[PDB]
């Protein structure tokens, strides 16, 4: 039953948000890591300033502040009792973006496995958003905060809350929580992995250029132009450079991590991508096939149907910019 | 014969109540505790003197009959002679001296059959069914006058062994009548620390191979369905290979694992190799 | 929550097995249906006949009976008291096949989960077999049966039994057992699909010659002729005439069974199967891909890669005959 070790899965959540010491810690189960970077995180965002978002106010006060709004002023009688229906621009931190800081927090509490330390600074945190009112969290009011408008550094926070948020489960008890065993599923980590590329390749590829491509069936039928019942085609990644383009198909599989027979089974997409692929420049086609291995990482390549195609692994679990160079060091060989 | 023996005290002296009652009891337990060793002690100290005489040891096997058990006509030169037993014969000694405690160990009971072994005789061996008034003819007896009864002296000590997947079920004629009770490895034990600290053992060592162990065999016992907690190691090599004065340390200790416990993991672990290597690197490293 | 009717699979496990009425029962779930073909199935053997078979017996007797071994009689001196050491043939029914049903006939009573009736007769059957002797089933023993000396007959019900005893949890109570919802589980009703095509098209297809083809990659690979890590390929079936050939693939999709996007992700390995296929003759080559579908069929054409492949739907859940109809309607317009 082997699994990455959990401090190296951060790192790969990082590349795939598009964005510190975790030495000192010593819980390596994920949620320990986890909140102790949102509650460290917290802290390092109060120091700068927290957000502070205009909410405009209509409320009937006993005076004038700001504009009056004559047409509700009148209509209720407000002058009467020397009241006044009239906006103005309070200033909170009460917004969505910091209402959810802290209905996480109180999640992060309510955790049934979390190291000692770790839950008792969140919960003076907690107490230090007097103003701030809790919140039962959705999607949708993550779907919301798409926009962006908040800084740089809050998105990063943001996203981590997602990640708690979506895998919180209640455990023993009606009020705690527990945190989701995600490892051990192939598809989320799976999912991960394929975001994990193609957002590193950007940074550190600066050579070459970087974009997932939308393919098309060479296909035509009788039937149906559109072809829609077809599967859908895009790819994982891929990484095109002048003198050679390149495409990537990487999965997360269980029985890899096992040193056999082998499960290749995402190889066969591969070719279709090939196949409905043409380039203008002519300069060359190539594929690759990576997983994620723990012992140790092996390279082949192979020719196939007159393509030039290679099979390789990683052994993650070394060590991050160890895996860093590695990485480079793979894709400058195929990149030739 | 009460010196050092790595089992707790309250254990031994629990067995020495539930032996004067109940008078035969089935000692459980993982190969490599000195199942034969603690009986062995046990039955000195119930005489009170350490003799072996009034004390005889067997190892049960399937083809283990009642012929050699008790009564069989082997051939004599000529014709067929009727030739007592062991246990047979052995209760004759215990009927001379009914004052003294005469002890019986079977090694491996469960292994065999007992109803073909003990037959006729296997009603009087309960504690409540003895002496002359239960006497039976036996099987074989050429005279009906003459009987075999139980003396009440007579105390049986059976050793079972746990670890076997092949076992499914205690034979039932068995657990009617003896009292099972459990061993443990007792791997951390003041009574095996000072052994070994009497030895040339530095305490960290100690300490370090019986934290090592407790979790290793706490592993098997976690996985209860799978492998029934006898599984888990006993502590019997660790005592053997010493009486040379010989420091215990980890290039003495690395063989032992290599040699004796790494067999014993691959007979538990027969699915995954790398599941024991996950176990047999922490020993050491 | 869409799955098939209950009553539909079993007919699909009958060919999968390669070997009545149905309408009679009432219970719709799986286990009513299992348990009462089981049990009115050992009815019609026992009419003929149950299997007896010579199990030679060694044993210690107060006389002749057969073959005295001699060794084993002087040794042990059994003469004395009257009695030898003699090889004769007992003839039971304690046999490892009859024992089986004797047990999984206990495991059907203990289900918490089936008719009164079905549970009532199947009590009195373990009453009429005193002789057999209960067991605790593993595979292990099914394996030892694969030599299949049985009858015909013997083959399906065993079968069945097999059925059960790997689709049996244990439920409310830690005797009874409770049938697994084989239906939910894609994996193992998939497999059910691809097997239950490969036996039936032998049987109606005499026209055509129908087997399952390895296939060996094109490739060539300078590390390694072997090209182990690549992906085994074999196909589900192909159904070859000397007019045309045609390889199917065929899966079991939960969400095809809604009627949108389409999972077609099986159509990536058939072009690369019909890549590595290279026919001598050369009269043609087709694929198709074949779905279960609950309300309606949908069978399309297209012309992709110079290849001719029909993507098509069965509406499982209309009517066995009607089906078995519409598979043979089904392939005859391709197979052309
Ligand atoms: N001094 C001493 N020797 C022990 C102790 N436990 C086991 N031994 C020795 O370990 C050796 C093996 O005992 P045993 O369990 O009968 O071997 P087994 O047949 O493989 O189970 C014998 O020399 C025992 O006396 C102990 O606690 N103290």
């Amino acid at each position: 039953q082997p699994v990455i070790p959990v401090r190296n899965i951060y790192y790969m959540l990082t590349y795939a948000w598009g964005y510190a010491n975790l030495e000192a810690i010593p819980g390596n189960n994920l949620l320990d890591i986890l909140g102790y970077v949102l509650n460290k995180g917290v802290l390092q965002l109060s120091r700068r300033g927290l957000e502070l978002d205009y909410n405009p106010n209509t409320e009937i006060i006993p005076g004038i502040k700001g504009r009056i709004e004559f047409a509700k002023t009148i209509r209720g009688f407000h002058l009467n009792h020397g009241k006044t229906v009239s906006t103005f621009d309070m200033l909170n931190e009460d917004t969505l973006a910091n209402r959810i800081i802290k209905s996480t927090l109180a999640i992060l509490i309510k955790h049934e496995k979390l190291n000692s330390t770790i839950r008792d600074e969140a919960r003076s945190l907690y107490r230090k958003l007097p103003g701030i009112s809790t919140l039962h969290l959705t999607p949708q009011h993550f779907s919301y905060l798409n926009g962006g408008k908040n800084t740089r550094y809050y998105k990063f926070v943001i996203s981590v809350c997602k990640f708690i948020v979506n895998n919180s489960i209640p455990g023993q008890n009606k009020g705690h929580y527990r945190f989701y065993d995600f490892e051990r599923n192939e598809k989320e980590m799976s999912l991960l992995y394929q975001k994990f590329l193609y957002e590193f390749c950007r940074r550190e590829l600066t050579s070459a250029n970087t974009t997932r491509s939308y393919l098309k069936w060479d296909a035509s039928s009788i039937s149906d132009q559109s072809l829609n019942l077809l599967p859908r085609m895009e790819t994982d990644i891929t990484i095109r450079s002048s003198e050679k383009i390149l495409i990537v198909d990487a999965k997360y599989y269980k029985s890899i991590f096992s040193r056999e027979k082998f499960h290749s089974q995402n190889l066969y997409q591969l070719m279709n991508y090939l196949w409905s692929l043409k380039p203008e420049n002519g300069e060359n086609i190539g594929g690759l096939l990576i997983y994620p291995h723990v012992d140790t990482a092996v390279k082949h390549r192979y020719k196939i149907n007159g393509f030039d195609i290679g099979l390789c692994t990683v052994n993650l679990g070394q060590e991050w910019p160890c895996i860093h160079q590695e990485l480079l060091d793979i894709f400058d060989e195929y990149l030739k | 014969a009460l010196n050092d023996l790595f089992i707790p005290e309250t254990t031994i002296e629990t067995i020495l109540k539930r032996l004067t009652i109940k008078k035969n009891i089935i000692l459980q337990g993982p190969p490599g505790v000195g199942k034969t060793f603690v009986a062995r002690r046990l039955a000195y100290l119930l005489t009170g003197e350490k003799a072996p005489q009034r004390v005889n040891m067997v190892q049960f096997h399937q083809s283990y009959s009642y012929e050699d058990f008790i009564q069989g006509y082997r051939p004599n030169g000529v014709g067929f002679r009727r030739k007592d037993g062991i246990f047979y014969n052995f209760c004759q000694q215990a009927k001379e001296q009914p004052e003294k405690k005469y002890i019986f160990i079977i090694d491996e009971i469960n292994r065999a059959n007992l109803s073909k072994v003990f037959g006729e005789v296997m009603m009087l061996m309960e504690h409540d069914k003895r002496g002359e008034n239960w006497s039976v003819p036996l099987t074989y007896s050429e005279n009906d006058e003459e009987r075999f009864y139980v003396p009440e002296n007579v105390y049986i000590i059976g050793l079972m062994n746990t670890a076997d997947r092949s076992l499914a079920v205690v034979d039932y004629a068995l657990r009617r009548r003896f009292s099972f009770i459990d061993i443990e490895p007792g791997f951390d034990t003041p009574q095996f620390r000072n052994f070994l600290l009497n030895k040339k053992a530095e305490p960290s060592f100690v300490e370090s191979l019986c934290q090592k162990m407790n979790e290793l065999n706490q592993e098997i016992s976690k996985e209860a369905t799978i492998l029934g907690k006898g599984f888990r190691i006993g502590h019997s090599y660790f005592c053997c290979g010493l009486e040379d004065g010989t420091s215990p340390d980890t290039q003495w200790l690395n063989e032992i694992v290599m040699t004796d416990i790494a067999p014993l993991l691959e007979e538990y672990f027969f699915d995954d190799p790398y599941k024991q290597q996950k176990w047999t690197n922490k020993l050491l490293g």
